[PDB]
């Protein structure tokens, strides 16, 4: 939740067009030429959601 | 509908990009923070200046 909530606010800063996946944080999204994070001052590190368990 | 029409600003700077600025040296030379930088800043609202001129 914190990790999606910082990362649409980094779409928005990066000026991103980019359609939202089912799962944004999911790296299988965010390639092949897709994301094109190339240029991007901050990202979030992508993670499986089936293996989080935080509360 | 209360406060969703209308209620908020985004007001952009060339600070990143670059300027003349006054200070020695910078008054005739175009420079700018750089590439890496801090994003937005809130204006304080407690008078509601914004309502009078944003």
């Amino acid at each position: 939740a914190l990790l999606l909530t910082l990362f649409v606010n980094i779409l928005r800063l990066e000026t991103s067009l980019w359609t939202l996946p089912d799962n944004p944080l999911d790296i299988s999204e965010w390639f092949p030429f897709s994301l094109n994070p190339g240029n991007w001052r901050n990202i979030v590190k992508p993670f499986p959601f089936l293996a989080d368990n935080s509360p | 509908y209360e406060n969703v029409v209308l209620a908020f600003m985004e007001i952009p700077t060339l600070r990143a990009a670059g300027l003349s600025l006054p200070i020695a040296g910078l008054e005739d030379i175009v420079t700018g923070l750089g590439d890496f930088h801090y994003n937005e800043g809130w204006v304080d609202g407690a008078d509601k200046a914004f309502t009078i001129s944003a």
